[PDB]
């Protein structure tokens, strides 16, 4: 099975700052990685697909990057509604698993 | 009277085979190309040439 | 004795005429026919084994044959041989049949399966027994003369003629793969399988459990079964598993010749 | 638009059967272009994928839990349900039912392999 | 190749055999596994 990890485990930043989270996989997954945002009391919601493109209807402030084994999630400017939990997930070879996640809090 | 002995054929896919000489009476060897054998469950080897 | 048959298995082979004028792959197939005796007795070789059950116990009323990936049992009462008119069966052991039959130009064999299905295979042949003496006759007379002659003996003793057994090759089977909406699935049913696909990634391995391949369509993969524990005769109708064969054992041919009078 | 809502009590006794029925709203499981998945999140742990099922009945599972987990189909009720036998005290967690599409893509860019729709979930209590 | 004396030996217990029959291998048919050949029939049977 493909082993996944995220960094950092926690995010603390003020309004308007840039937040970057990296996802590392133990096996090559090429372009198969996504990003999910989880609100308190709700299920994670996918916002980034194909590891570079952003979901339709999502504000343009969200973006993704990385290739091969390390992938980086980039948000242009932090907003009050962006303080949630974020995960990564691969889609290359079965079984498909999830990352450990990261919690974002107001600095 | 006499008897003839024929051992099983050797099928090699995606490659070329060869044979050596022997001292047995009336010995013969030959190599053919372009074969695509079948069995009861489907084709034998993946290569089509 | 039947101890020599403990580790062997039946097999499938090609037959030129399936009964309707087309070719088929059949569980009963013909090898060479020997007609060396001067009295007109024939010796036949087949691909099934007579007298032995699936657990290697002796039983005169049973025969075993090869189904898809597994042997099974059947009854002897359905075995028949004919060359135009029907023949008469005189003795059986393992792969071999001894019979007497009228003159003709064809030869057919058949039997009845475990699900009420019949099978047959036919070959061309020329049968004409030789003539002994200065007269041609059709049946045995009551008053006559005696002349030297030859025959086959109903004996199961060890003989000096032997045939060999080797390891089987890999067996392809298409039905293992299944298609489900964009990906290909593999079913095993408790065996070793060997697969190779030419799609992106060049995945190859040797699995024993179910697997799934992502974005790799059918018409691009292959499957076979590769873990075997029994030995098989090296028929000229089946391909060799390796460049140099690995000999494991041998079994003997019964029913030798002797001198008699007729 | 398809949305997922579930049914079934989140209270079960140990070593008994835990069942979670996830009902489809604004859709049908008769579709042949989607999977159906079950996922759990243990306390202090991320999302654990259990496997998936296909509308005909094709199944594949996670190796760890395959000895117990068994999925089924209910087309008339438009539901898919999970059954987990031999539950343990360590099985207390939050579950989610999710969906994903599958198709033959190329050029390494596609929506395939990502969960697009999610349920509401339940807080399963495995206690005497 | 087809008359009396194609196979010769010095005694029924000897191991040396001389043979002068014709044997040529031919091309296999499409879709089948087999070993076809061509050979002159036995001369001892003809004499009888």
């Amino acid at each position: 099975d493909i082993q996944m990890t995220q960094s950092p485990s926690s995010v603390s930043a003020s309004v308007g700052d840039r937040v970057t989270i990296t996802c590392r996989a133990s096996q090559g997954i090429s372009s198969w990685l996504g990003w999910y945002q989880q609100k308190p009391g709700k299920a994670p919601k996918l916002l980034i697909y194909a590891a570079s493109s952003l979901q339709s209807g999502v504000p343009s402030r969200f973006s993704g990057s990385g290739s091969g084994t390390d992938f980086t999630l980039t948000i242009s400017s932090l907003q009050p509604e962006d303080f949630a939990t974020y995960y990564c997930q691969q889609a290359n070879s079965f079984p498909r698993t999830f990352g450990q996640g990261t919690k974002v809090e107001i600095k | 009277e006499y008897k003839t002995v024929i051992p099983s054929p050797y099928v090699k896919c995606c490659g070329t085979a060869e044979c050596k000489d022997k001292s047995l009476p009336d010995y013969s060897c030959k190599v053919f190309t372009g074969v695509y054998p079948f069995m009861w469950g489907g084709a034998y080897c993946f290569c089509d040439a | 004795n039947f101890n020599v048959y403990k580790a062997t298995r039946p097999y499938l082979a090609h037959c030129p005429d399936c009964g309707e004028g087309h070719s088929c792959h059949s569980p009963i197939a013909l090898e060479r026919i020997r007609n060396e005796a001067t009295d007109g007795t024939l010796k036949i070789q087949v691909s099934l084994q007579i007298g032995i059950k699936t657990d290697d116990s002796h039983d005169w009323t049973k025969l075993r044959y090869m189904d898809s990936h597994t042997p099974a049992d059947a009854e002897r009462a359905g075995l028949l041989v004919r060359t135009s008119a029907p023949c008469t069966i005189t003795g059986t052991m393992g792969h071999f049949i001894l019979a007497r039959c009228p003159k003709g130009e064809t030869l057919t064999v058949g039997f009845t399966d475990s699900r009420k299905i019949s099978h047959t295979c036919t070959h061309p042949f020329h049968h004409e027994p030789p003539v002994i003496g200065r007269e041609r006759f059709h049946s045995r007379p009551q008053h006559g003369k005696e002349l030297p002659c030859s025959t086959y003996v109903q004996s199961t003793a060890a003989t000096a003629e032997e045939i060999e057994v080797h390891m089987p090759p890999d067996t392809p089977d298409r039905t293992l793969m299944t298609q489900q909406s964009g990906n290909v699935k593999i079913t095993v049913n408790g065996q070793t399988v060997r697969y190779k696909c030419n799609c992106g990634g060049s995945n190859e391995g040797l699995t024993t459990t179910d697997k799934v391949i992502n974005n790799c369509k059918i018409d691009q993969c292959h499957a076979a079964v590769t873990n075997h524990k029994n030995w098989q005769y090296n028929s000229p109708l089946v391909p060799r598993n390796a460049e140099l064969g690995d000999r494991k054992g041998k079994i003997h041919i019964p029913f030798p010749l002797a001198n008699v009078t007729c | 638009q398809v949305q997922l809502q579930e049914s079934g009590p989140g209270l079960v006794k140990p070593s008994q059967t835990l069942s979670l029925t996830c009902t489809v709203s604004g859709g049908s499981i008769s579709s042949d272009d989607y999977y159906w998945t079950w996922i759990r999140l243990p306390p202090g742990k991320g999302l654990e994928w259990i496997g998936y099922i296909f509308y005909t009945g094709g199944t594949y599972y996670n190796p760890s839990l395959k000895s117990r987990v068994t999925i089924s189909l209910d087309r008339s009720k438009n539901q898919f349900s999970l059954k987990l036998s031999s539950v343990t005290a360590a099985d207390t967690a939050v579950y989610f039912c999710a969906r994903a599409p599958e198709t033959y893509c190329s050029t390494t860019n596609c929506y395939k392999g990502y969960f697009d729709s999610w349920g509401q979930g339940t807080l399963v209590t495995v206690s005497s | 190749p087809g008359q009396f004396g194609d196979i010769q030996s010095r005694t029924p217990e000897s191991k040396d055999v001389y043979a002068n029959t014709q044997l040529v291998l031919q091309r296999p048919a499409a879709g089948t596994v087999h070993v076809p050949y061509s050979q002159a029939p036995s001369g001892f049977k003809y004499w009888l």
